[PDB]
């Protein structure tokens, strides 16, 4: 009864902090913001990093990434944003990765825990994602020792 | 290493693509994206034999591994190159760490295990049932690295414990408790499985009461 | 009971010929040489019919004609006691429940259930074997 | 605790702590922390929903702003008979109670979907302070734990 | 008509297939003749030997006709001896292997897709040579005492790796591209369990085994040539698990010059679909399409 | 029921019975009345097996 | 078999998954061959063979009863794979190797089928 | 009961009135149907409850009809 069409294993999502998204014919995997934090917010004027992997569902043609916009700031794409015939485009170097990059210049503050909308535009497909912030493989920040009360 | 990366891709292509995709993006209703799951996820899933999966049901079981240690490293390196993620701890010689993962504070490990782990795995990692066909398994066969990466990656329905939620020293204390509660002998006789009242009540009825009634039959008469 | 022995001897002749032919034909012009599984199976099928046929043939040359071996025997030739045939027993179903307990234990790999099932099997088989031999209770 | 200390798909047990409770070095602090640990309506499950699953969240009336983004906080005390209902399945988003097998839907305000439980688990409103530490944003809006004749 | 008597057998696209189809049609006619005789004998006695209203005595109580008994064991023996002779002839022709095939294909089956590699091309007229083996990757599988003759069961060295490979995907049917008029050799290996290589228009299939040599399987077969261009479905024919019904492939047969152009495109880094579009072929499989990955209509 | 089957001269098969009470002139037992007590059903439980022979 | 045939009436998977269908042919073949036909041979033999040879009984009456009860409980053990979450054996009644090994058929249905 | 039906009828309690069993069956079926009210979101168990209730009602009805028509006593 557990092996029918509605199966518990097969609809399971990746146990990662980034988000999946369908941009027309592009699969956006592990989309997340890298933004090390110190207080309740990361303030406007900080430059944070937007990371993802774009996978070409089609295997016949090629594709290219344009115009990532958001209402947290402006996104600069550096490098060759074309995703090949049946290949990937790694944008940013994630936490444990031992050069397309997406730089976000912030205009309003962001905080770890909330989701933020980003609009990806390919030459065939364009969608909004609601991206989280992921501290990656960074260690736990020290907490000041509490006194006796 | 480029050789390790091409061996991992070559192994991946005839074992994992049908469910995970040629670009590790996932095949819908068949298997999830592997981008950012990391080498640690590959190590846990392949070294315990859960991957490659064979069908969809409530829960994919552990089973004999389909790959050896170097092939597991190759697959983990290939997955790590696509999205990064957590890695499996290593020792000085670059081997997967086993003994150095045993923490020094087993009392803290036991307290942490009872808070975080025993709800699903039982007082002494004997396993427990989950909702509908699922179950937290018996912990007595996992090696230290498997325990560590199981906490690190959150497999199937097991919660994910980040290195910020449970620091590496806390994880090492937990693995010390898990390993020592698996290797300690029973003190009061045969351990009866470690589940408590249900097998103890089974032992009373099938051993103690059967003996007592048989002795009564021997002493008494019929008719 | 010469026909009973003859049946198994005829089967034995065919099985022995088939085993020899198969081993020789697979050793020559068959990839890998002798096909060991089928050759072994044919040789020991031959052995099975040989054991039973030799037992029947030894029994036949001992006892002279039975009324069921005699072409014009009379029904009254077979008068007398035949033997013991158990009138009833609930021990067979207990034996099968015990063996099924041990089998479920082996399927799910529960060693305690396997132990319990083996103990049940031994107790049930003792119950069957002793059923018509227990004496009266003694007081 | 900080919101980035928990990954998506993680769950942590949290307790109500005040600055004045201290670190347990003094005798009085130790007694206060023992009272925190032993309070039967104290433990709370903090879960982090996967961002891809946030469109499936159904809010309870009066509790629409109790979550801090993708962080949700429910009482760890089961509403049936008070056991710690803490078997948290991250993919099904199901909270399983080990005692009598009640199951609560974490995406639908911890509403019971199986077992002897008829009532949802109480939600704790949460937020962060100026330093970025997770704090409670008020009290539970309903009594916590097993029911009784006098309730609601 | 040969189609009605073939009973759904495809016409065939190789000489071996045509010979097998002739054997099929002849054997079907023989079996239909025997069946018509026996069915007619059944219908005759059922129609004309039923108990009448005016018979009081029991029929003649015959139970033995020895010459007829002997005569009815010789005739079926003769028919099966004729059939055995022609069977042996055709299987000898179908399993025949030439020392110089003109295309050698590596077929790798796995759960649950196909990989086709081009091991070697040697056209008979000297117009095309290509050496595709990649032995710098077979050695990477060596796993090593070992449970089986010093090896762990993860050894995988028996598998073949080539420079030009078409890999099947759950979203792309693998298309194997072959030249018409040329002797093709297929070398079959499985990555895990037993699969089945069946192209119905070949009128032939073989099982695809893990470690065939240790199992005494001959994993190599040839077709002397493929006699027409086109597209032909292939299916897995050994139960291999969940997606046994959903791991099909296609054989695209093109003219030899187009095959040379396709191979040049693949050597130039093109994928299978774009290299097929470069020779004016449909880029995707046309006899079959990928199965929806949704588990069914209730999902 | 003793479990012993016997073939009569005309070919009938009969099982030998051990009566628990008096019998007829034909030899069939007189039917006994149930008295709320158990009834023997094995001839060995009535002593038919004897004893092995005294010794260690 | 009726379930399998209904699913095969149309292209596409209308109500069964692949896994359930594979279990269905495996267990249909197993039940029809080993739980219906093979024991019904001995059902017919028990019905009439002692009568046909003019015997009062079979040679071993309690062994005969044991054979029947072993049939019944073995068949129930194999069919009980269907009450597990994964389900019954799904590797065919012929159970080809290595599809049946612990790597490729991990469920408890296959082991229950074997025993 | 007669001793032809229950041989030890004069040694113990041997008769349960048929109305008790008919009513108990109907109430057990109704109880199976009322467990469709609950918190569970699946319907596989609803079909199992409906099927068991239907079998129980059919058995009670067959017994009642055959007693009314005199075919069983
Ligand atoms: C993990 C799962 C299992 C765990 C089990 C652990 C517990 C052990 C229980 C021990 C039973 C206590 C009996 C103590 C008596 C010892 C004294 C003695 O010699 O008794 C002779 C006694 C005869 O004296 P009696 O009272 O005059 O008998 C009346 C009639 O003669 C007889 O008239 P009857 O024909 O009506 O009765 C015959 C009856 C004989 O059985 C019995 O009557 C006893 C059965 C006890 C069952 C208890 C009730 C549970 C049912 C629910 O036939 C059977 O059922 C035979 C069963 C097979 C024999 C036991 C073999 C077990 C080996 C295990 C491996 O017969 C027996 O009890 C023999 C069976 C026991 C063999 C000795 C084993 C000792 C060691 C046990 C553990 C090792
Ligand atoms: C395996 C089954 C072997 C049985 C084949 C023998 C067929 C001959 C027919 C016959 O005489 O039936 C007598 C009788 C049938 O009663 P009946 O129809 O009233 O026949 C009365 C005779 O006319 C009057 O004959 P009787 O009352 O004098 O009794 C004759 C009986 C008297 O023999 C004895 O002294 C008792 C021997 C009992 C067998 C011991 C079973 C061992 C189980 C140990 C499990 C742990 C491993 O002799 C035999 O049955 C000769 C067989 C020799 C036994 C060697 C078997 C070794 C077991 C292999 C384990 C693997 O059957 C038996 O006494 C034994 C059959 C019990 C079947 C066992 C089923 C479960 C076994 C599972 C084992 C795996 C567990 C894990
Ligand atoms: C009047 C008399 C009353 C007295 C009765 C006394 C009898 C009991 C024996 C006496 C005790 C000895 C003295 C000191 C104790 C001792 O020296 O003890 C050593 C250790 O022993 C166990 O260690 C196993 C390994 O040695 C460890 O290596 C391993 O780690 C450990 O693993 C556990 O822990 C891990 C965490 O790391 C988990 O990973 C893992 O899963 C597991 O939990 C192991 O334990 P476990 O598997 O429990 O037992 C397995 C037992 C095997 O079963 C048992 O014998 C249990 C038997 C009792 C249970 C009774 C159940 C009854 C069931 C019902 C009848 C149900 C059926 C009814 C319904 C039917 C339905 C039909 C209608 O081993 C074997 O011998 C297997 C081989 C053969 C077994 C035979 C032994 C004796 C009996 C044989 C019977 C005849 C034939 C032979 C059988 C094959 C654990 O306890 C340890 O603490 C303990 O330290
Ligand atoms: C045999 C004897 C009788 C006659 C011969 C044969 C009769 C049997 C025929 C039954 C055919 C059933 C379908 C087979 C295929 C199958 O395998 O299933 C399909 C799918 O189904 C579920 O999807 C539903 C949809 O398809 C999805 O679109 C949808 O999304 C999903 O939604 C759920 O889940 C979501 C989250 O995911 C939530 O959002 C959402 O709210 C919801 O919860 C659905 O699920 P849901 O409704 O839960 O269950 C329902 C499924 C689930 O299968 C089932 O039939 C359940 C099994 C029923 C078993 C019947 C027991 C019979 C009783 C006993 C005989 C009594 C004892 C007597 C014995 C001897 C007596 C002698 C003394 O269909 C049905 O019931 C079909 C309806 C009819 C069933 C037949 C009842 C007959 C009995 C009545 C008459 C009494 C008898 C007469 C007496 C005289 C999921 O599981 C999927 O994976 C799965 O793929
Ligand atoms: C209300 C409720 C719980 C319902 C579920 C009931 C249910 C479906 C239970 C059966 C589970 C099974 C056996 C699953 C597989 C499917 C299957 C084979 C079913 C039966 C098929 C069948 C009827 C035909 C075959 C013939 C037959 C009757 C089979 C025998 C079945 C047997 C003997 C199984 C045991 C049944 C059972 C539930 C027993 C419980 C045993 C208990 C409570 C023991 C506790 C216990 C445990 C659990 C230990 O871990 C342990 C470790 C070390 C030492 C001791 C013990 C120990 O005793
Ligand atoms: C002590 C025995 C008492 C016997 C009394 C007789 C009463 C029998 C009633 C029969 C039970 C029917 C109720 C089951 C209704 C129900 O809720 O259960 C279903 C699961 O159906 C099943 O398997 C049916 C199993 C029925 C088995 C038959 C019962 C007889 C057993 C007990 C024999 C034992 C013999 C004794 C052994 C030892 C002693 C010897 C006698 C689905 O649940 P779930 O699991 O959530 O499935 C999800 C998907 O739905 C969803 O798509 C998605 O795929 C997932 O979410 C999936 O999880
Ligand atoms: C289909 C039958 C699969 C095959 C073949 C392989 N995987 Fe898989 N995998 C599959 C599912 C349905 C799931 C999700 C639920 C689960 O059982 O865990 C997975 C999961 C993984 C993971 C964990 C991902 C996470 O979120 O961290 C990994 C690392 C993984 N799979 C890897 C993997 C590899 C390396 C495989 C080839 C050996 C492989 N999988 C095969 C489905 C299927
Ligand atoms: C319930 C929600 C769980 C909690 C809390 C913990 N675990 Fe778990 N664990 C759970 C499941 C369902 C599974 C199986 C997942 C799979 O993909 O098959 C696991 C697995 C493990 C393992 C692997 C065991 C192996 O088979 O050897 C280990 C070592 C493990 N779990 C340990 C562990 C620890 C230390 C936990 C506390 C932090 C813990 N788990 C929590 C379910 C649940
Ligand atoms: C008797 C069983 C027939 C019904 C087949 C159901 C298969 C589903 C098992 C899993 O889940
Ligand atoms: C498209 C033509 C189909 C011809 C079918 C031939 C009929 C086969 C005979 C059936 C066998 C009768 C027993
Ligand atoms: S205490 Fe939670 S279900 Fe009973
Ligand atoms: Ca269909
Ligand atoms: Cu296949
Ligand atoms: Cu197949």
């Amino acid at each position: 009864c557990s092996a029918g069409q509605i199966s518990q294993t097969t609809t399971q999502e990746p146990a990662v902090n980034g988000v999946n998204a369908q941009a027309g014919q592009v699969s956006l995997r592990n989309v997340h913001l890298r933004a090390p934090q110190q207080t309740d917010y990361v303030e406007p004027g900080t430059t944070v990093e937007l990371l993802f992997v774009a996978a070409n569902d089609s295997t016949e043609g090629s594709n290219k990434l344009k115009s990532i916009t958001s209402d947290v700031g402006e996104v600069t794409l550096t490098g060759d944003s074309t995703v090949p015939a049946d290949g990937v485009l790694i944008v940013g170097e994630p936490d444990g990765q031992i050069a397309v990059t997406a730089e976000v210049e912030l205009t309003k503050p962001i905080t770890n825990g909330l989701l933020y909308d980003f609009t990806f535009t390919f030459e065939d497909g364009e969608t909004t994602v609601a991206v989280p912030i992921s501290a990656g493989e960074q260690p736990r920040r020290p907490v000041p020792p509490a006194g006796p009360g | 290493q480029s050789a390790l990366l091409r061996t991992g891709k070559q192994l991946f292509e005839t074992s994992c693509v049908s469910c995970h995709g040629a670009n590790l993006q996932g095949v819908p209703d068949r298997g999830p994206s592997l981008i950012g799951t990391g080498e640690a996820a590959v190590y846990f899933q392949v070294s315990t034999g859960r991957m490659p999966a064979m069908r969809g049901e409530a829960q994919a079981p552990s089973k004999p591994p389909h790959f050896d240690e170097s092939q597991i490293d190759a697959l983990g390196a290939y997955v790590q190159a696509n999205g990064g993620g957590p890695t499996v701890p290593r020792d000085d010689h670059g081997a997967v760490a086993q003994e150095s993962l045993i923490g020094g504070d087993v009392a803290r490990g036991g307290d942490l295990f009872r808070l975080n782990c025993a709800s699903c795995h039982n007082f002494t990692g004997k396993g427990g049932a989950l909702s509908s066909g699922k179950y937290a398994p018996d912990l007595g066969d996992a090696n230290p690295a498997q325990i560590y990466t199981a906490m690190l990656t959150g497999p199937q329905n097991m919660p994910k414990f980040s290195d910020r939620q449970l620091t590496p020293d806390e994880k090492r204390d937990i693995v010390a408790y898990v390993r020592e509660s698996a290797e300690t002998p029973s003190y009061g006789g045969y351990g009866l499985g470690g589940f408590g009242p249900a097998p103890e009540g089974m032992a009373m009825w099938i051993i103690g009461m059967v003996a007592a009634i048989g002795v009564a039959m021997w002493i008494g008469s019929r008719a | 009971m010469h026909i009973e022995a003859r049946l198994f001897e005829i089967l034995t002749a065919f099985f022995a010929l088939a085993a020899v032919v198969y081993a020789v034909l697979t050793a020559m012009f068959a990839t890998g040489g002798v096909e060991w599984a089928g050759t072994t199976a044919l040789v020991l099928t031959t052995g099975l019919t040989l054991i039973t046929g030799t037992f029947f043939r030894f029994v036949a040359r001992r006892l002279d004609t039975r009324p069921e071996d005699y072409e014009d025997a009379e029904i009254s030739d077979g008068a007398g006691e035949l033997g013991f045939f158990a009138p009833h027993s609930w021990w067979p179903i207990l034996i099968s429940l015990s063996f099924s307990t041990a089998a479920v234990g082996a399927a799910l790999w529960l060693p305690w259930l396997i132990a319990a099932g083996v103990a049940f099997v031994i107790t049930s088989v003792c119950g069957l074997v002793f059923e018509y031999y227990w004496g009266p209770e003694k007081h | 605790m900080r919101p980035e200390d928990i990954d998506a798909g993680g769950m942590e047990t949290v307790f109500p702590w005040r600055e004045s409770d201290g670190d347990g070095t003094t005798v009085e602090s130790e007694h206060k922390l023992t009272e925190i640990a032993m309070g039967v309506r104290n433990p709370v499950m903090l879960i982090r929903i996967k961002p891809a699953d946030m469109h499936r969240v159904i809010k309870r009336k009066g509790q629409e702003s109790f979550n801090f983004g993708e962080l949700f906080a429910y009482t760890k005390v089961c509403s049936h008979l008070g056991c710690p209902s803490s078997l948290y399945e991250q993919q099904t988003y199901r909270i399983l109670c080990p005692c009598h097998q009640s199951q609560f839907d974490a995406l639908e305000f911890a509403k019971p979907i199986f077992g002897p439980a008829a009532r949802a688990l109480a939600q704790l409103p949460i937020t962060i302070d100026e330093d970025g530490y997770l704090v409670a944003n008020g009290d539970f809006v309903e009594p916590v734990g097993p029911a009784f004749w006098e309730r609601k | 008509w040969s189609d009605a008597l073939a009973l759904g057998w495809p016409t065939g696209i190789t000489p071996e297939a045509k010979l097998n189809r002739e054997l099929w049609i002849g054997s079907v006619i023989a079996s239909f003749a025997v069946g018509a005789i026996v069915w007619g004998l059944i219908f005759w006695t059922s129609a004309f030997h039923r108990k009448k209203a005016t018979d009081t005595e029991l029929p003649r109580q015959f139970g033995y006709n020895m010459p007829l008994e002997l005569t009815l064991t010789v005739i079926p023996f003769l028919i099966i001896s004729v059939l055995f002779y022609f069977t042996v002839v055709v299987q000898e022709r179908m399993m025949h292997k030439d020392p110089n095939p003109e295309v050698v294909i590596d077929v790798t089956a796995f759960q649950w897709n196909w990989k086709f590699g081009y091991q070697k091309i040697a056209f008979a007229d000297g117009s095309f040579d290509y050496d595709g083996a990649d032995p710098e990757r077979k050695e990477a599988m060596t796993s090593r005492v070992g449970p089986i003759r010093g090896m762990t069961p993860e050894d995988r060295t028996y598998l073949n790796f080539d420079k030009i490979e078409t890999l099947g995907t759950s979203s792309e049917i693998p298309v194997l591209v072959l030249p018409a008029g040329k002797r093709i050799e297929f070398v079959l290996n499985s990555a895990d369990v037993i699969h089945g290589f069946w192209v119905p228009e070949f009128l032939f299939k073989r099982d695809v085994l893990p470690e065939p040599k240790a199992n005494n399987s001959d994993n190599v077969f040839q077709v002397s040539e493929i006699q027409q261009t086109g597209a032909f479905v292939g299916r897995c024919t050994e139960m291999c698990g969940t997606f046994h019904a959903m791991m099909n492939f296609e054989v695209r047969v093109v003219e030899p010059n187009d095959f040379k152009a396709y191979i040049d495109q693949r050597n130039a880094g093109k994928t299978n679909a774009e290299a097929l579009a470069a020779i004016n072929q449909p880029p995707l499989a046309i006899t079959t399409e990928p199965f929806e990955s949704r588990r069914g209509e209730l999902v | 029921e003793t479990g012993i089957i016997k073939r009569l001269p005309h070919g009938a098969y009969v099982e030998l019975h051990q009566p628990l009470g008096p019998v007829d002139e034909h030899g069939h037992p007189i039917p006994l009345e149930y008295a709320g007590a158990p009834l023997p059903k094995r001839m060995n439980k009535l002593g038919s097996g004897g004893a092995p022979g005294t010794g260690s | 078999a009726l379930f399998m045939r209904t699913e095969l009436a149309m292209p596409g998977l209308q109500f069964l998954s692949n896994e359930q269908f594979n279990q269905l042919f495996t267990m249909h073949g197993t039940v029809m061959l080993l739980f219906y036909a093979t024991p019904i041979v001995f059902g017919f033999a028990n019905l009439v063979l002692p009568l046909q040879i003019g015997a009062p009984d079979v040679a071993f009456p309690r062994l005969n009863a044991l054979s029947f009860w072993l049939f019944l409980f073995g068949a129930l053990i194999a069919i009980a794979g269907f009450i597990t979450p994964g389900g019954a054996a799904d590797f065919g009644w012929t159970a080809y190797s290595p599809l049946t090994d612990a790597i490729h058929s991990p469920g408890a249905g296959g082991d229950l089928w074997i025993m | 009961v007669d001793v032809e039906d229950v041989p030890s009828a004069e040694w113990g309690w041997s008769h349960m009135p048929i109305g008790v069993m008919h009513i108990g069956g109907l109430l057990s079926a109704a109880f199976l149907l009322v467990m469709m009210r609950g918190n569970h979101v699946g319907h596989v168990e609803d079909w199992f409850l409906i099927g068991f209730a239907a079998v129980i009602v059919a058995l009670v009805g067959r017994n009642w009809w055959l007693r009314r028509r005199g075919w069983i006593r």
